[PDB]
């Protein structure tokens, strides 16, 4: 049964701070890399964020890093993307993509969630 | 089935070129244990001693790891050659015209990633023959292994006991033993440990 | 045609590393028989026995069935090396250089998912030879045959008696006979029985 | 002459329930993983529901799982998709495709359905 | 270029595991013919003759036709083993350790979609040798051709006159001849010819 | 000069009856399977109908099996799509597909042809 | 850089099946010629010749042109086998277990298209040993190349003297010479030639 | 984790069939030295030499480097044949059937790009033997290695000393040396340069 | 410096004639097969027109076969599109491929052009 | 900390002239070939310029070649795009990739950079 749950998205002005959470459920939470990724209206998936399966590792995309801090947390089996300073093209749906111990950046997922909405 | 999403799932990200190791500083225990066959034929003008071997190579793969609950019926899994990382443990003093006589079989993997490697194989190795007591000699064959090119800190080859259970007598040479013997050599640019695992088959003339 | 449409979907979603059984919790069961076309040489020196002979190997892949109406004309199907799942039958006590005589040729289905395997080879096994009575010598050469890698409840390897229709008399040696028994063998760790099948060929020195 | 048709479909409010049963023919059913996707009107396909070909294994996207329950029958080769608590997103064509053995959530299908529209 | 069109098209919808025939439920007509080169060796302990031959296979890809009018100056065409389909046409009696000892060239295929294998090999086959008028003893060595899992009404056998224009005259045999003979062969459980094609060399000894 | 030319289309009611034709040249029709393909408006690419090279296969989609009726003759050159109770979704550009010695359902094709509008 | 863009261009479009020729109406023209290097074994029993031989066979791709203004640096070029055509000139008297003793090297291509290919082999060839002069016997033992599957009009083979410049003197045969000769063969189907090099060694007895 | 991430990236764009230099006008500077295990035969009648020979061949590969700290705990990397460029280095007097001797090992990379490879194998050299001092006789047989296919300005080939650290003397000659020689030789067409390394193994017969 | 420069472009009326020519460089032009692609607004690319590297060999697309003519100068690096009789469905940017030693209809292009506009 | 950041960007008249600017980091700059793409709004990514990782080798679009202009320097990490005489069909957001030892015009890249967006 697995599930990947994402939660915590809304409506948010600029300059504003949100943290979106990802349960994960079904599979060793563990040994997965956890990764965010974007899906704008009317454009293609785009990646955001991505923390490595040890979590020693996370790689960041240029238009976000600075102001996005992805973690995670293996005794919850969570996955957190704490945004700062939120700006009107950070207006997409948000959605988890799991990959078997992948790095991080470039990865063949395996699962992949069902996305919450956040609009800047 | 099970079986086959845990065998979709196990490739999705994974390099056989890769050393399979959590973290990259430290070694990977590779478990080493020959088992004798039978001693097949003691060349004495071209210095070549011929055996009945079966390797024995155990290690850990982390990334061949399954939960038994979420694949009912599916505790164990098969590799063919070149899918998936296997050690690099060749036979230094060997007189084979190959240079690898072992017969390349399927790595084994149960749910905790452990790997069982058996190849067979008719090894050749280069083995000084000492003839001054012919009619009662006792020779010291040695059967020399390690990492091509692995040494120390990346692939840490431990030595377990041969065992001669399933040797087969030879009607010319008495196995006295064969006792084996883990060294580590040194570089002299760097601190890098290397280790090999040294068999010594003592044989004595039969009469 | 049907036999291209047949050939397309019978790989659509097909893993030759996956035991082709619907319930992975239950063995899959490969019957074994060998044919005995000719004994080529009996080494006595190096304890080694060369024999001509023909495996049977038959099982069901409950991936390779489809229906004759819906393929008319097309009731077999061919499949080579590596693209289907293969028993991995080997003879324990293999004397040869590359420990695998066999020929892989092509596997053959039928409608009902039943494959079919015969891999001819010339057979070099490791057979203890006892010269005691040598102008009357009888002797047991022991031809043992397993999976390699899977056990009992996996690969459940039943015995069908060997056939020597096609047996040519050889001028040295009289072929006794050539009876077969299957065996089962256990470890201490786990109550999983690993069968075996053993064709111990009985020879008598001709005079 | 393989067919793969559905029925079922049509208006529903918020918080309903529909039965959606597509029936299978020219094939033998019992051989196939027999799965559900659906097609939004101006987004991509994507799988809803799953079921294995011998039917012990059912997996559902995270977006829809505890309100839909993929069965099947394999006396009447049909396909049943029962959905509980409809939503607004829960608009699209829904149509089932179906995979030779397959496991029910990566699979290279082989047959495909025309589709019955629901509308929430 | 023409050359190229033409190679890229008659392989856009291939299998190369499908008898290339227009209808499934009719035989694919293969016609074998050998070519004796010379007799190297006639091994009398173990019994086994040593011969150089160069097989011809002649059958028609019903997938490989074009038109020479829509691609001037190509009307012929050659596919490397594997990418094709080749009738499995074995020596049933061979004594090779490799058990074929054809060497896989080219499938020359012309604008009709007639296909010519002309595999050349040093054929080890399984001679019955009868020495009891030795120094004027005439051996009939039979050597048996046939498809491995091809039957009739698949693969319509047929033989065509062995030439011995290129033989080589042996310094111990006399090569008396070399008839060849199609025989069908039976099961029990179904109706299914079996054809195959017996070329048996007449050699007698010479003093 | 491979070329294939249909013709036939043009405005139909509800429950109409179409006959379209496509002409082959500059190939051995008989060595090719024919199929129909449709492109509806601002829809992808569907298969419809299709005969195999030896014209004794006929694979139509769900959607329209019963309706449509696919025919070959090889004297001609000509593939035939016989529609009857052509309905509103039936409204699109039909053209056809050539694949050496296709078996009719999934096939590498290698020509194409222009297409004829069909409306309902 | 130049050489990365001039390999990913050169395989743009390219079929290793099909023949290099800017037109298919007209053959393209193959030189042969080999070298020897030392006449390693002469078979009596087995009539059989073992020779060092290196092949030279030079085409040219119409394909595998380039500007070197525009590739600085870069004027050669190598391709493995497979990677791109190569003529199917085999050894055609041949008594090598596997038909085929060379080894298959790289490709080397220049600017304008050249392709050169050096295949060395121990060449193990048929012929005909006459022993009734055995003290002082001349033999002349012929070695016949040519194109497998092509012929005239497709693969024009010419013929370029053999050097024996690197040639090592046997303590057995003296080499009298080894002069070529290009024959053509004509089937009676159609006036296509076939063309063939002919390398006849004449060796002397040494007393 | 880090290894993963640089095996991904490090073939991202590589084609082994490009000289890994950085500039295509100047050669890559390959540092080659073999170490001499035994002398296993030498062949008088046959004039070959049989010798098992490390070789150690060096180079720099442009596109292998990367940083450490960017890859922690990966400071080295290992790449099968076939996958990275390598110097076509093989024994020009080589009369060994195959011709190529050597087992291809990994190429052993480090974090600057620099590749190590180390083949090892049995190697059947053309040597002339002189027999006139029989009893007492010292023979020179030389070991010749270059690049098969790569001249001068492309891939500059250097000698290192070889070394007998490893050496198991022999029980029929004595190795007096093995010295090595790096030669250039020069076509007439271009003053292209070609080197080789010549190691002229000195025996002399055990009395 | 491989450059392919259409021109010839414009606007024309119904049963016009437009001699398109694109002039390469920084290639052999000798050694390409240089085809004509379309791209109209909002469709995708499709092939014209295509001259072997010979210029031995003409292919045509269906709906434009009879109208237009593929030509090639190799002294001038030059392809030439004329067409007759144009056509509203014949209104898009025209472009230029060339491919190493194609033949003419299926091949792996390696340089591409800019286009030049007609409209009909 | 892989980072591409594109600077230099805004509105522009036509013929006029602007100098983009992209700095790398966390790999090295001198190892990797660096090119421009550009993203249209409703169009697809296209190739701009390239450079060479040994900045020996210049490629330009048929479209810009003569007025734009790549350039690399390796001791700054930086990518320069001077563009002179802008046109209207210059409006994108031009953002700048990475490939490891490229040629500068058919590579596999490994890097993205966020863009910057620039109007005529
Ligand atoms: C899988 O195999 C491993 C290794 O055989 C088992 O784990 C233990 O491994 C150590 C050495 O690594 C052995 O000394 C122990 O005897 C093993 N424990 C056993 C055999 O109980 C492991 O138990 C096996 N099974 C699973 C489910 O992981
Ligand atoms: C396909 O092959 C199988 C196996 O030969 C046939 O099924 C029976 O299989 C058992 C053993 O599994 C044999 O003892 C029987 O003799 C077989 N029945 C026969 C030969 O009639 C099966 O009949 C074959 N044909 C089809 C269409 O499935
Ligand atoms: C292509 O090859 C075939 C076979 O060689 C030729 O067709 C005839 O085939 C039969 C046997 O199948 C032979 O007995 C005839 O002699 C062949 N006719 C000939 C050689 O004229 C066919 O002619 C060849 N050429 C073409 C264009 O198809
Ligand atoms: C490339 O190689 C060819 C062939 O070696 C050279 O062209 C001439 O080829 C003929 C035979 O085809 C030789 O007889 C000539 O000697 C060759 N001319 C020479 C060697 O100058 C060609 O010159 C080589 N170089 C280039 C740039 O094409
Ligand atoms: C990687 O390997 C190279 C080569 O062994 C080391 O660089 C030097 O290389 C020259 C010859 O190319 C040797 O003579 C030096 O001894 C090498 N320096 C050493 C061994 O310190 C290099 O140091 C190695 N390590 C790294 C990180 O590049
Ligand atoms: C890996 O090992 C090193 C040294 O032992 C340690 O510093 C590090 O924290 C470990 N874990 C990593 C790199 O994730
Ligand atoms: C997966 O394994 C964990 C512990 O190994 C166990 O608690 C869990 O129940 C397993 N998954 C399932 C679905 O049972
Ligand atoms: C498979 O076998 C097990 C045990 O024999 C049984 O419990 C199960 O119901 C079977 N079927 C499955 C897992 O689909
Ligand atoms: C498929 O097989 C079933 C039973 O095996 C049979 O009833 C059915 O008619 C077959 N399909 C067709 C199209 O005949
Ligand atoms: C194939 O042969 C069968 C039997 O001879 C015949 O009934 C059928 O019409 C033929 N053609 C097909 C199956 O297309
Ligand atoms: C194709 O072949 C047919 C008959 O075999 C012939 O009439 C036709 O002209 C050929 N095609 C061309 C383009 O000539
Ligand atoms: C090819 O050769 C033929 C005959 O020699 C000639 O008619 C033709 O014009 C040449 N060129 C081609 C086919 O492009
Ligand atoms: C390409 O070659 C031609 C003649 O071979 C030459 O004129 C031209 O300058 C070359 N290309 C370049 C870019 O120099
Ligand atoms: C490469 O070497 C040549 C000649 O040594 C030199 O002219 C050139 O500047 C170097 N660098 C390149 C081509 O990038
Ligand atoms: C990469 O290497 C350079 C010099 O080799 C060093 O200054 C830099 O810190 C390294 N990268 C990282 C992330 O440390």
């Amino acid at each position: 049964q697995v599930q990947l749950v994402e939660s915590g998205g809304g409506l948010v002005q600029a300059g504003g701070s949100l943290k979106l959470s990802c349960a994960a459920s079904g599979f060793t939470f563990a040994h997965y890399a956890m990764v965010w990724f974007r899906q704008a209206p009317g454009k293609e998936r785009e990646f955001v964020a991505g923390i490595s399966w040890s979590g020693a590792s996370t790689y960041y995309a240029s238009s976000v890093k600075g102001r996005f801090t992805i973690s995670r947390d293996n005794a919850k089996n969570t996955v957190y993307l704490q945004m700062n300073s939120l700006k009107p093209e950070d207006t997409a749906v948000y959605y988890v993509a799991a990959a078997r111990f992948g790095v991080g950046v470039d990865d063949d997922y395996s699962y992949w969630g069902q996305g919450t909405q956040v609009t800047v | 089935e099970f079986q086959r999403k845990l065998y979709k799932e196990l490739v999705k990200n994974y390099n056989p070129l890769e050393r399979p190791v959590a973290n990259d500083s430290q070694p990977l225990t590779v478990y080493f244990s020959l088992s004798l066959l039978q001693i097949m034929d003691v060349d004495e003008k071209n210095q070549v001693l011929t055996t009945n071997i079966w390797l024995q190579m155990s290690w850990t793969d982390h990334y061949l790891q399954w939960n038994v609950s979420e694949y009912p019926g599916v505790k164990t899994v098969r590799f063919p050659d070149g899918q998936i990382w296997k050690p690099d443990i060749l036979l230094y003093n060997s007189a084979d015209e190959r240079f690898d006589a072992t017969f390349h079989t399927n790595v084994l993997v149960n749910s905790s990633g452990h790997c069982q490697y058996l190849p067979p194989g008719i090894f050749k190795s280069s083995c000084y023959i000492d003839v001054r007591w012919f009619p009662f000699d006792v020779q010291h064959c040695k059967l020399k292994f390690g990492s091509w090119s692995y040494g120390g800190w990346s692939l840490d080859l431990q030595m377990q006991e041969a065992d001669i259970s399933g040797y087969i007598p030879n009607g010319e040479w008495d196995l006295v033993g064969i006792p084996g013997k883990r060294s580590e050599r040194f570089y002299e640019c760097c601190k890098e440990p290397y280790p090999d695992v040294t068999f010594t088959v003592t044989m004595r003339r039969r009469t």
